[PDB]
């Protein structure tokens, strides 16, 4: 069981973890420390209704400008994910167009994976950890805004119950990136060869790190299914928005908060 | 816009 092949998979897991820590300053451990009130370094202010929203002032249709703004604020995350992908052995040797295709689909799913770290069943961290926007306040907002985030909370609560740590997430994210079923991929085999090795490393990592969870490997692969559906649901959201006839005004502070989400 | 960002980051 402990042999050259398994040692190689442990070495790959460590390599990915080390690159993950270098690429992503916002780790899961840091987020959970804030959410469970462990960090006394300026604890986050809770925004739970319109009154606390205004007490919280510490921050071209409305919805479209929200999406423009969150996509612009996500540039740094996209750059971090791309930097991480360069560290995945074999990735930069793929055809450049396939590297771009892999990242152009993978980044959204990874952003949602990392957004889950900022979420619990009560709400989500915002303003670089200075605020906490409640789930039910978001859900209470007028259509179509009230439905924006709830499916991501539903995903995040289930995902977080797997209790993955940053060591786990490093490999999971690499597996997402090396998805050979992306539309428009030219050379699928060298991608699947890498992903197969990453999947072996993930299997071993979950066995060593999660004695409590039988079928965790399968459960985590099912989460990749839920991430894609969250991304594709954005196409439906855009159609809902265009067909909305009712007032879509939104408090400027709520627009700014939504630009911090995804 | 996204593809451009990724291509520049890959340089
Ligand atoms: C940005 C901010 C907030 C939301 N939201 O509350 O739904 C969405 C976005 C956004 O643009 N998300 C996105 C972009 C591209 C692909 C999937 C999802």
């Amino acid at each position: 069981q402990l042999n050259p092949e398994s040692a190689d998979l442990r070495a790959l897991a460590k390599h990915l973890y080390d690159s993950y820590i270098k690429s992503f300053p916002l780790t899961k451990a840091k987020a959970r420390a804030i959410l469970t009130g462990k960090t006394t370094d300026k604890s986050p202010f809770v925004i739970y209704d319109m009154n606390s929203l205004m007490m919280g002032e510490d921050k071209k249709e409305v919805a479209i400008r929200i999406f423009q703004g969150c996509q612009f604020r996500s540039v740094e995350a996209v750059q971090e994910i791309t930097e991480y992908a360069k560290s995945i052995p074999g990735f930069v040797n793929l055809d450049l167009n396939d590297q771009v295709t892999l990242l152009k689909y993978g980044v959204h799913e990874i952003i949602y994976t990392m957004l889950a770290s900022l979420m619990n069943k009560d709400g989500v961290l915002i303003s670089e950890g200075q605020g906490f926007m409640t789930r039910e306040f978001l859900k209470s907002l007028r259509k179509p805004f009230g439905d924006f985030m709830e499916p991501k909370f539903e995903f995040a609560v289930k995902f977080n119950a797997l209790e993955l740590d940053d060591s786990d997430l490093a490999i999971f994210i690499a597996v997402i990136i090396l998805s050979g079923d992306r539309p428009g991929l030219l050379n699928v085999k060298p991608i699947e060869d890498i992903q197969d090795n990453l999947l072996q490393a993930l299997e071993l990592q979950l066995k060593l790190n999660h004695p409590e969870s039988s079928q965790l490997f399968a459960k985590l692969l099912q989460k990749m299914t839920d991430l894609r559906q969250i991304v594709t649901e954005h196409v439906q959201l855009l159609q809902v928005i265009k067909k909305t006839e009712t007032d879509m005004s939104l408090h400027p502070l709520l627009q700014e908060i939504y630009k911090d989400l995804y | 816009g996204l593809e451009d960002i990724i291509r520049k980051a890959l340089m």
